[PDB]
């Protein structure tokens, strides 16, 4: 994000004082192998 | 309710309450704001006085705020496609 | 994986009826009150299931109280089927 | 004995196993409140800490000391 | 039957309390469907071909009712979260809400399995069972009286009137009439629901008192006009005159205190600036006592059914509560009109 | 959101295995302290956005812990080490007469 | 391949397609044992071992199973193929434009529907949870009790005699 | 007598014996300790995730 | 992944030498001899039933009814096969995140195997027959249920590998006196023909001799197991062939004993004479760690 | 979001199942276990993503409650094919 209107600041959430997990469902996006493999606990199992 | 329970307790309804043993809530903070503003009878007929307590509850059930942020960041990673791209992991 | 485990058990069981086909070359209502009966206590060991689970935790002499008690209507809902049954 | 010694007999010559489904199921019901045993069962379920445990501040308070062996809090040694 | 009769009887009226008495979603989703397990029975009872029909009916048509209900309650956790009684929180969730509840009440557009599931009913026992089950939908109803639609309960509470005064015109069945008036009567229930949730308690106490203290009169079995014709000479002239109370009563009469509804169903809608509603309201109504004007003329004249058999034997029924609860239907307008404060 | 800097996350962490660090448990009798300081500031402000000073001081006596047990009885530890895998998911029971050889050394010691 | 959930909640669907058309009761029959097979698996991923085997248990071990009964008691024998039959394969063939062709608007992550709630991506945020609890944590470690909830018990209780009683009054 | 039923559970010895002895030998080949670990509890598949954190980046189970 | 492999054909075999040696024991037990002048003993007649009964033995269909007939075997075969995975032998295929669970739902799945075999003939005289057969796998899955509970109830919770750890110098016999009887005539459920009896005939009972095995594997984890030992698979798995094939000769023994209860009489075994003593139990298993310590 | 679009759109494409018919009465009492089943994954998917622990125990109960009446409503199914011979929505005598 440089040239659209996102300044990817303050967070979604306007109370700004709280500040849940916020990278359960995040994580980071780029590598999808790691992020397959960080949420297989029922899945496979080992 | 039609009929209330007095000296008697059957609830255990509302969440955020009384752990099974001390398993918590996946929105367990926002409610502690949201009870604590809707207590009383003032925001539970016009609704208008705990709205910036209940956008932030709505966002963590549903997380849709974050799904148009990231939808938003996914496109314009996608924009990179043969562009100035890199890739740090 | 546990999709590996199962999909490889059933593609070799459908391989043995391809070996079976391809390769050779030349009425009584009483029965349903059994079925009544089976539906009706699998919800009652459904309800009992947690036994060996939820007993680690939970206190005791509130969790006796209840857990005999679904036993006990397990039981009287046989005590009424005593008094004719049926032939069968 | 009018229905004690009549009506006991006659269960176990006409069938004996409906006398395991009320003695059995019976002993279930009455034992547990009689034995007085079911105490040292409740301490230990509680005493078992699945959960991780807290940390209070302290300002001026008693049976409270440090992580390390000392005489304070619960801390359950029935039978060793 | 012996003890199991009141056992599964008293589980209907365990059935409400649970209903009555709850905070929880899913509690008054079980109030429900104990009363589901628990009809049935009473709706068989004879060993009747239209038992079968009417229970397989009824039913069909109130399974998918509750289910439709539990989308409701899996909404209300898909939005806010909370499983308190109280508020929808949904403009989707309370369209599922109250259309399922339409379907258990005698609303308009799910009005259809009522005449022909009353018609199946062995005994006047079982008659009682559908008025007084009414009580639970109406229940829920109280509960959550905001956060409700305008556009979707009172359209569906004055078009209710509307089929409710045509669909009694060609019908001569005595249970049929009874099931068309019920349909009727909850037009005038759920129209107060948003012009203050008061007086829809009160309109439970007259309708469900109104309608037992029929099918109690109704213990001499009539099943037709012309069945129910032949009562004025062959059976006794006394019990004519109190049936003509109730039958009047159930129509829009001011005497009686069948009119004790319409007192405040038009007073409390007339204080929020509406005019036009009420008046619909009241001139519907008048198709709903053209039922029991035809009725009242099988009890008031002759109609020439003597009948050569004459009873001398005097009629031993179970008249519980058909002594007590007329005198307070034929009159009480007069008695507590400050009733609405002691109900609600 | 304004979150931590790049350079906020102590430095030598993660050494040791898993179950190495689960062999021991007489981590929770020395060096219990600064743990104890990290969990109350926990309790007390949920964000670990603020209590991360007080973590930093976790790993640092955490190294001081793992150091001592280096330079000394370093054979009947190991050895424990090779026992406490070896085993399934028992984590306790078949390693009671290792478990015998292992406290004894340490006994010379604090 | 990477979706996991998403993959499933489609022949989910596709078992549902079996009983807006009606194919007779016996192929019906099989649609519950797809979807209720499948339907398992979708709890599964999300966690919850024991909610997702009493599908098993119940549906797959107990419901159908009483249901193929009825099947044999009334209109058995024979079913007529579904190829045969009129409005039936035109209610399938609908049925599965309603899913098949929305499926091609999921794609590029975000889609319109009816109501107002998004597609989104379904792979990093497919999940939702990050770490949570430790020890007999996930939600369902511990996920049926009798304490706290001791009125629920006695009411199921009471609709479980009912039931017994009811039935064996009827036929 | 004995020398012709006793060969019938004596193969019986054999082929019913295999699958105890093919999911032991196994772990032979895939890890360098003869063990497998098995979550059950999110607790012990978190030990399992800092595991491949550590050294070791594929591989599950390894020393220090 | 070769081990599933290793789960399948040699378990095969075993279903294969399971006609020898039903047809072995059953025959010292009535004074015939078994199969000689097929092998040395006749070793070699289950490859030879195998080429017989596949090959140029042909199917004539009674109606075929397009997608039963051929999918019944599949629900028979297939789901027998699955529930080899989770079996506690030293080290089990893919641990279950609860053991019995998975046990008891593809037992109680099997039953579809009998069902859709009724729906493949268009006879009535066929699905009566049938349904009278579901009538006794259906009812004594209750008792399969209760049992279980009772058992799991003393000790361990639903995973398979915490009830070797429990038998460590003690078995489930002595505790569970009562239900070590009940258990043993409840595993008679999937048409064992002890107790009462009804593609291809050959791999339909191919399925139902890998039931009978399941079950003798099953009551020597719940009952049986003496020890574990970690540092030697070897001893447990010798161990454990002797205690699994011993009971395998008491399914071959109470078929060749015993006569058919008659089916009603079958039918007043449970609900009368098993479910009254089992709930009993049930509710003598409840008290049993309340009274005395006893919650793993 | 995702999983929600489809278990939604699979309970009403059971809704149109139910109140479609080609006379046969006993594939509208298995769209309804169906229903029942459409709802337990919608009820389970909204209580294990959203860790309430204390709501687990909900969907089984429901699942008791789904059984009670896909049995009651199945024994009234067959009372019909006991006064008639083969069940139908065309056979009926109500007015």
């Amino acid at each position: 994000v440089m040239k659209x209107x996102x300044x990817x600041x303050x967070x979604x959430x306007x109370x700004x004082x709280x500040x849940x997990x916020x990278x359960x469902x995040x994580x980071x996006x780029x590598x999808x192998x790691x992020x397959x493999x960080x949420x297989x606990x029922x899945x496979x199992x080992x | 309710q039609k009929r209330l329970g007095v000296d008697l307790d059957r609830w255990m309804t509302i969440q955020s309450a009384e752990q099974p043993h001390g398993i918590p809530s996946r929105c367990h903070a926002f409610e502690k704001e949201w009870i604590e503003c809707a207590h009383g009878i003032g925001s539970i007929r016009a609704e208008k006085e705990c709205k910036i307590e209940f956008e932030d509850f709505r966002e963590c059930l549903l997380r849709q705020k974050t799904m148009k942020r990231l939808h938003a960041i996914r496109r314009q990673r996608e924009k990179l496609i043969k562009e100035g791209k890199y890739t740090p992991p | 994986n546990l999709m590996l485990a199962l999909l490889t058990n059933f593609t070799l069981a459908t391989l043995l009826v391809i070996i079976a086909f391809w390769l050779p070359q030349l009425f009584s209502m009483k029965f349903f009150l059994v079925a009544i009966t089976f539906l009706l206590f699998d919800l009652e060991i459904a309800l009992l299931l947690p036994l060996p689970w939820a007993s680690q935790t939970a206190n005791l002499n509130t969790m006796l109280t209840m857990a005999l008690f679904l036993i006990i209507l397990l039981a009287v809902s046989l005590a009424y089927e005593w008094t004719q049954k049926g032939l069968e | 004995a009018e229905r004690v010694a009549a009506f006991l007999k006659n269960v176990w010559a006409k069938e004996p196993v409906l006398v395991a489904s009320f003695a059995i199921a019976g002993l279930a019901v009455i034992l547990p409140t009689l034995s007085p045993y079911t105490k040292y069962s409740l301490m230990i379920n509680x005493x078992x800490x699945x959960x991780x445990x807290x940390x209070x501040x302290x300002x001026x308070x008693x049976x409270x000391x440090x992580x390390x062996x000392x005489x304070x809090x619960x801390x359950x040694x029935x039978x060793x | 039957n012996p003890i199991i009769f009141i056992i599964i009887l008293l589980t209907i009226m365990l059935g409400t309390i649970i209903v009555m008495i709850s905070s929880h979603w899913l509690l008054v989703w079980i109030g429900f469907e104990m009363n589901m397990l628990a009809i049935i029975p009473i709706m068989m009872k004879n060993h009747n071909p239209r038992a079968t029909e009417a229970s397989t009916k009824y039913f069909l048509t109130q399974s998918t009712a509750s289910m439709l209900l539990m989308m409701a309650v899996i909404i209300n956790l898909m939005f806010s979260g909370q499983w308190t009684v109280m508020k929808l929180f949904n403009p989707m969730a309370s369209m599922l809400m109250t259309m399922a509840l339409a379907m258990k009440l005698g609303m308009a557009p799910f009005h259809f399995w009522v005449p022909e599931v009353t018609q199946g009913i062995p005994l006047s026992s079982g008659l009682i069972l559908l008025t007084w089950q009414k009580l639970a939908p109406m229940s829920v109803l109280y509960q959550i009286f905001p956060s409700i639609n305008l556009n979707l309960i009172l359209t569906l509470s004055v078009l209710s009137i509307l089929i409710g005064g045509w669909g009694g015109l060609n019908q001569t069945q005595l249970r049929k009439i009874m099931a068309y008036s019920s349909i009727a009567h909850m037009g005038w229930m759920t129209a107060v629901l948003p012009y203050n949730p008061t007086m829809t308690l009160l309109n439970l106490i007259i309708y469900i008192i109104m309608t037992s203290t029929m099918f109690t009169m109704f213990m001499a079995n009539s099943t037709t006009t012309t069945l129910s014709l032949s009562h004025t000479w062959n059976k006794t002239p006394i019990m004519t005159v109190l049936i003509l109370a109730t039958l009047l009563s159930m129509g829009g009469l001011p005497p009686l205190s069948g009119f004790m509804p319409k007192w405040m169903i038009i007073q409390e809608m007339t204080k929020n600036n509406s005019i036009i509603l009420p008046t619909f309201m009241a001139i519907t109504a008048l198709l709903n006592l053209y039922f029991y004007m035809r009725l009242t003329y099988s009890t008031t004249l002759t109609m020439f059914p003597s009948t050569n058999n004459m009873k001398m034997k005097w009629q031993f029924p179970l008249m519980k509560k058909m002594t007590f609860l007329p005198t307070m239907v034929v009159l009480s307008t007069m008695m507590l009109p400050l009733t609405p404060m002691l109900s609600v | 959101e304004l979150p931590s800097l790049e350079d906020l996350k102590v430095q030598e962490v993660k050494v040791s295995s898993s179950v190495l660090k689960a062999a021991a448990h007489h981590y929770g009798a020395q060096c219990d302290k600064p743990n104890k300081e990290f969990m109350l500031c926990r309790w007390e402000e949920k964000d670990p956005r603020r209590c991360l000073e007080e973590g930093k001081l976790v790993n640092q006596c955490a190294l001081e812990f793992f150091r001592q047990i280096k330079r000394h009885c370093a054979e009947p530890f190991t050895e424990y080490w090779t026992c406490i895998d070896y085993s399934g998911l028992q984590l306790f029971r078949r390693c009671r007469k290792q478990q015998a050889q292992f406290d004894e050394c340490v006994l010379d010691k604090l | 391949m990477l979706y996991i959930v998403f993959i499933l909640s489609v022949i989910f669907v596709m078992g549902f397609v079996g009983f807006s058309s009606k194919p007779s009761p016996i192929y019906g029959g099989l649609g519950l044992i797809v979807s209720g097979g499948v339907g398992c698996g979708i709890v599964l991923n999300f966690g919850g071992s024991f909610l997702g085997l009493m599908v098993f248990l119940i549906y797959l071990g107990g419901m159908m199973v009483v249901f193929g009964y009825t099947t044999a008691m009334a209109t058995e024998q024979y079913p007529e193929i579904w190829l045969s039959n009129k409005a039936v394969l035109g209610a399938f063939v609908t049925g599965l434009l309603m899913e098949f062709f929305m499926v091609y608007y999921v794609l590029k992550d975000k889609e319109v529907e009816v109501v107002f709630e998004f597609n989104g991506l379904g792979d990093w945020v497919i999940y939702d949870t990050g770490d949570s609890g430790f020890f007999s944590e996930e939600a369902m470690g511990i996920a049926a009790l009798y304490s706290y909830g001791t009125w629920l018990v006695i009411v199921t209780g009471w609709s479980l005699l009912i039931g017994v009683v009811v039935i064996m009054e009827i036929t | 007598m004995w020398f012709e039923v006793l060969p019938g559970i004596a193969v019986m010895g054999v082929c019913l014996f295999i699958p105890g002895m093919a999911t032991a030998r196994i772990h032979r080949f895939s890890n360098g300790g003869k063990e497998k670990r098995v979550a059950h509890y999110p607790y012990q598949w978190y030990l399992m995730e800092r595991d491949r954190r550590v050294s070791g980046v594929n591989r599950s189970y390894v020393s220090k | 992944m070769i081990n599933i492999l290793m789960l399948i054909i040699p378990i095969l075999l075993a279903v294969a030498f399971l006609t020898l040696v039903e047809r072995k024991v059953l025959g010292y037990m009535q004074l015939r001899k078994g199969p000689n002048v097929v092998g040395p003993y006749g070793l070699l007649q289950p490859i030879a039933d195998a080429i017989k009964l596949f090959i140029k033995e042909p199917l004539r269909p009674a109606t075929s009814s397009a997608s039963m007939f051929i999918l019944a075997p599949i629900m028979a075969l297939g789901l027998a096969l699955t529930m080899w995975i989770p079996l506690p032998m030293p080290y089990p295929l893919i641990n279950m995140n609860l053991g019995v669970l998975f046990m008891l739902a593809m037992s109680s799945l099997a039953v579809y195997s009998i069902l859709w075999s009724g729906w493949a003939s268009n006879s009535k005289y066929a699905l009566i027959g049938a349904l009278r057969a579901v009538a006794q796998t259906i009812s004594y899955e209750v008792t399969l249920a209760i049992i279980l509970l009772s058992v799991l109830l003393m000790s361990g919770s639903f995973t398979l590998s915490t009830l070797i750890t429990t038998q460590e110098q003690m078995w489930l016999i002595l505790p569970a006196w009562p239900l070590a009887m009940m258990w043993f005539i409840s595993t008679l459920a999937e048409t064992n023909r002890a107790p009462f009896d009804l593609g291809p005939f050959a791999l339909f009972f191919m399925a139902e001799y890998a039931n009978i095995i399941m079950m003798n594997i099953f009551t020597a984890i719940l009952f049986l197991g003496t020890s574990h030992n970690p540092h030697m698979p070897e001893l447990y798995t010798i161990n454990f062939t002797i205690k699994s094939l011993l009971l395998t000769m008491s399914f071959l023994w109470i078929r060749a004993s015993y006569p058919r209860f008659r089916y009603d009489q079958l039918m007043h075994l449970l609900w009368k004479n098993f479910l009254p003593l089992t709930l009993a139990l049930c509710m003598w298993h409840v008290s049993l760690p309340i009274l005395t310590s006893g919650i793993p | 979001s995702m999983v929600y679009m489809n278990i939604m759109m699979a309970f009403t494409v059971s809704l149109v199942g139910l109140l479609m018919y080609r006379s046969h009465l006993m594939s509208s009492l298995l769209c309804l276990e169906g229903m029942m089943l459409s709802l337990f994954v919608m009820a389970a998917l909204t209580i294990l993503n959203s860790h309430f622990t204390l709501a687990s125990m909900m969907p089984i109960i429901l699942l008791v409650f789904a059984a009670c009446e896909a049995a009651l409503g199945l024994s009234l199914l067959v009372m019909v094919s006991n006064t008639y011979g083969t069940d139908y929505v065309q056979n009926l005598n109500l007015l």
